[PDB]
């Protein structure tokens, strides 16, 4: 009764903000940034984007190594080691590139999109600039909303071009595969406007509700360097719960 | 004596304490005003309404007329666009240097062309105490500096009305003698407006010209400083030498402890 | 605001960042046929010095010959108190 | 020319970082804890695991539901149908629920171990804890370190069991395949001892590795709230290139 | 006249300017010392020297001949288990409340029985100020109430040495001077030792019994106030009564205007 | 530190947050023993008054008899200086 209509209480109140983040988005977006924003949002990328390329390349270059290193050594048994080159396209492209991508993007910056909003509201670095007079909604949000938006699909066409690049290199130089028939194996089966056109509208939505939750986590949490942290795995919760959540309703609408 | 603020009247709770009920304060244009009083009141909680940061209850605060929180926030930017505000301890924008965070305000508004925005931007820091510290991080300061770096981009653009909120808190007694000349002579040359928070009774009178010391949630005292020391309720002399005779929680519980189990 | 001719460039009544851009580069167009530079600027029409009376003026002489050649009459009475808040001396014409 | 000895040098303040993060390691191991670490090391385990614990399960149901609905579509061509409980453990088991565990680990609780002590950094928390006279080392870390050990490989057994058995919930109860072939394809494949035991012991040292510099990086760091998000990633950097760059190693030490 | 820290001579630069130059102290036991001075020394960067936090360079500091930094890490925490600190804007330990604030480092340091270690719990806040805002959240605070929170916990165990780091900053004329009886009322009944670092020179002449005036690396003048201000330099005459007459950076830059291009 | 005997229990010497519990229960085995309680704790013995000179002497009487029942003389000339830091009245014997 008691913690039950206090749990009851928390959800309401949850429901509540969340609608407000919606309410934030449109005010974000439905104005137009003036002189000045692109040279931050520039700086954003070199923020989040340019910094965020050195861990995707060695998650990229491993699970690549692993894939075709397993399934193929039950495979080859019957009469299929050309269908190697296949079962390592298809289940990055439109699989784990959408997921995978988003779940190394929301732990690198999917936080310091919120520590460095949550840097502002402990000082009052958020207050002092609405007080002098900007708007941080337009002047430290939508360059990092515009960034946020932009670098996900910038990184994870270039993470699934070394994992497929990466099961290359277990394949002909230690399995000795041909090489013709890993590349042809894909050619006939993979093709572009279904796979990896459609492997980028996964990887949109996947970019707007992980960076979006982010910036909102950040902005509207009480200055609390306790629960700056319990902010921060919501912002991770949520988009974990929700970059999952909704491939399944991205792998029905495309095929099924 | 025609105002700028004119606060009507107003209740206020964000402690559920008493804080602020029917009061009503006027801002004479061009006049050194000083909000200071005992511990009761919200620090600058006061000066959050006028920046129109938190909400007036029963209140009502009018800007000549246009009503802060009945405004758009299109023509609140361009309000809090008058204002300048050094914060309780100080905020400095940490990443950016000194150069920078004066600076920041003056980027944020310029209207002239690019030479003439520069000109400006090499000619504040002269018109301050400065341009010989202008790349050391704000990693490298303490309150006597925090204040002094911060109340530089206060004065950077030439406001309507201005605020400080205890500058007087890490300065030493030379310097702190320059500042009460640094604010006031400001003052007098550009006809501006100024609302200082602070509690320091000797140079707070002979800087200001209206008064108001407000007690939990009413003024105790308004005016010129002739009249207001003339007119001391007993709530006044008791403030102005700090005569140990006062009804503040000096301590809270006065329960027995004969009488009183220790958990 | 407005600078005048009768070989004086003068600056009456207000400085106030929405200008001193047409009155500068126009108002020097005076200086360089303004030869060994004895023109005299009245500041004390000035009446809103606020460290932007402090810019186009100086401005001139960047883009000028003559250092101290070009005169100035004196402060209007609220400018000087800016003066010695910069700490400074003697620095323009004080006719 | 002195950005390439800026870029110069910046190995060796990082090697020389590194060494004192070990030489902060012995030195909070080889001391006896007093009376009341336990109690504070409880409250760990209620902030690091059962905190954790509603993320790993989602994530969980997830990828076992992808893996046995692709592969057998090709699989089943052939003859069979039967293997689909193997491969499914066999992947899982000694190969994503060491990697993907701690992926999912050094986002939640891998910030939140940085960010509560960027917490007591910047307010002169840590500072005033000396000054009173406690040892964090002690105090604050040895507790929290203890707790990151313990909690991972209590979650990713955790997360694969139910990672198996999502994988059923697609094949029984959609893909109407035979559940006596289900699991007997795993009681003959899947040894105990040589499987589930040396997934544990993968899961320990990618539980050290991810606690130990997540503890470290959020102490020896400047309190400056932007470079609270730049030691924010270090940690996950320096995780994930290690999680996974010692995947390789006991992969093959292990078999191969 | 014996001591308990006695400063052998100091050199220590981190922020490679002149600080602390071959300077030597001596804080004898039972004294209220006030270490006053202007903004040219670092910021209880003394304090810190004492508390064995940074380094001293070539310097060398005797806590009774017991070296801090030559001693252990184990033998340093129970030294520093000898004082009590008022941080600069006092650090609280956010989200504990006031009711575990102070005592936390009673909780550190229990040696007694369950109830005396309850009792005294009970005995601290009704000792200092205190007893009825005991869970109150560390969030709705002020500078008046901060330092006012801070110093419960000070004082918390009785020390053999205890630090106060400007307490008066955000305190009401009245407090300010409850508080200027709070600190000297522990020290003759409790004769522990005491080290103040303020700059407010009416009440400190009044409280202090050695203050030491430092301007950038050494000593202005030392003593008691009666021949402190009976012997003082040109630099502790302008430090006195305020006049403005000293060798400060008012401006930094002091060359031209008129050759002087603006970016 | 030691309370004695002859009917009487003294605080002598120091209060020093090591003890007060082996002297706090054998010093309440007398108590039950003394009806009425005509014992005198005599306190200008005491000289270490600090907040723990609070603690042990009022701990008898929270589960002892009458609250003025059992007496007290006096603070030993720094005790007092606590009262007022505590705002304090009359509270204990001043005999
Ligand atoms: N979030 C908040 N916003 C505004 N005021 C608050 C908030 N939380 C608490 N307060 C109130 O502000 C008061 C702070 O004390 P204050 O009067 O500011 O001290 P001082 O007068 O010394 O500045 C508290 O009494 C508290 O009731
Ligand atoms: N990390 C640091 N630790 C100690 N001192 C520092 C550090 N960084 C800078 N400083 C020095 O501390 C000084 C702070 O000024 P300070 O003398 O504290 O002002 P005030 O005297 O008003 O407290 C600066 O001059 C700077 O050189
Ligand atoms: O500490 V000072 O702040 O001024 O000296
Ligand atoms: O009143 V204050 O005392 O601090 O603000």
């Amino acid at each position: 009764m008691n913690t039950i209509a206090w749990l009851g209480r928390l959800v309401i109140e949850r429901i509540r903000g969340i609608g407000v983040a919606a309410l934030m988005l449109l005010q974000i977006i439905f104005s137009l940034p003036s002189a000045g924003g692109f040279g931050r949002f520039v700086y954003q990328m070199h923020r989040v984007g340019v910094m965020s390329l050195l861990i995707i390349t060695v998650s990229g270059l491993f699970i690549g190594l692993v894939l075709g290193l397993q399934g193929y050594s039950i495979l080859v048994n019957v009469g299929s080691e050309s269908m190697l080159g296949t079962m390592v396209s298809l289940t990055l492209l439109r699989e784990l590139a959408p997921v995978v991508a988003a779940l190394l993007f929301a732990g690198r910056a999917g936080s310091a999109l919120t520590a460095e909003i949550g840097s502002m509201k402990q000082s009052e670095q958020l207050a002092s600039m609405e007080m002098i007079g900007v708007d941080p909604l337009k002047q430290i949000v939508s360059p990092r909303l515009w960034a946020g938006i932009v670098s996900l699909p910038m990184l994870t066409v270039i993470f699934a071009a070394i994992g497929i690049v990466g099961g290359k290199l277990v394949g002909v130089d230690f399995l000795g595969v041909d090489e013709g028939s890993f590349w042809s194996g894909m050619q006939n089966n993979v093709q572009f406007g279904h796979d990896v056109v459609n492997g980028i509208i996964k990887s949109i939505v996947f970019a707007l509700l992980c960076t979006w939750i982010a910036v909102f986590q950040g902005y509207a949490c009480d200055p609390t360097p306790e629960g700056i942290a319990t902010a921060m795995t919501r912002t991770v919760v949520y988009s974990s719960l929700c970059v999952l959540g909704f491939d399944f309703v991205l792998t029905a609408v495309m095929f099924g | 004596t025609q105002s700028l603020i004119e606060v009507k009247n107003l209740s206020f709770n964000r402690g559920e304490r008493v804080i602020y009920d029917n009061i009503s304060l006027n801002i004479r244009r061009g006049q050194i005003t000083a909000i200071m009083g005992p511990s009761g009141t919200g620090k600058t909680t006061l000066l959050r309404l006028i920046g129109g940061q938190l909400v007036p209850d029963q209140g009502e605060v009018l800007l000549d007329g246009k009503d802060i929180a009945q405004m758009s926030r299109q023509e609140l930017f361009a309000a809090r666009a008058r204002m300048g505000m050094l914060f309780q301890s100080g905020a400095l924008f940490t990443d950016m240097s000194v150069y920078e965070n004066v600076a920041f305000p003056i980027r944020a508004h310029t209207k002239l062309s690019e030479n003439l925005i520069a000109e400006l931007v090499a000619l504040k820091l002269e018109s301050v105490g400065l341009r010989g510290t202008e790349q050391l991080m704000p990693t490298e300061l303490s309150g006597g500096m925090n204040r002094r770096v911060a109340l530089a981009r206060a004065i950077a653009l030439d406001p309507d009305l201005i605020m400080y909120d205890e500058p007087f808190a890490g300065q030493d007694p030379i310097v702190k003698g320059v500042l009460t000349r640094l604010i006031r002579s400001l003052r007098e040359a550009l006809d501006l407006t100024t609302i200082i928070v602070s509690h320091d009774v000797p140079e707070t009178l002979s800087i200001a010209d209206y008064i108001y010391v407000v007690a939990e949630g009413k003024i105790q005292g308004e005016g010129t400083p002739e009249e207001l020391q003339a007119y001391a309720s007993p709530f006044v002399k008791q403030f102005l030498t700090g005569s140990a005779e006062g009804p503040v929680e000096y301590q809270f519980s006065h329960q027995a402890y004969l009488d009183n189990e220790v958990r | 605001v407005v600078q005048y001719l009768n070989q004086e460039l003068v600056v009456s009544g207000k400085i106030d960042f929405e200008n001193a851009e047409q009155q500068y580069q126009a108002g020097l167009a005076i200086i360089k046929k303004q030869t060994s530079f004895p023109l005299i600027v009245d500041l004390k029409q000035l009446e809103h010095g606020n460290t932007l009376a402090l810019a186009v003026l100086v401005q001139w002489l960047r883009q000028t010959p003559q250092k101290s050649g070009l005169h100035f009459k004196n402060v209007p009475e609220k400018m000087l108190k800016i003066i010695q808040a910069c700490h400074l001396q003697e620095d323009l014409h004080l006719v």
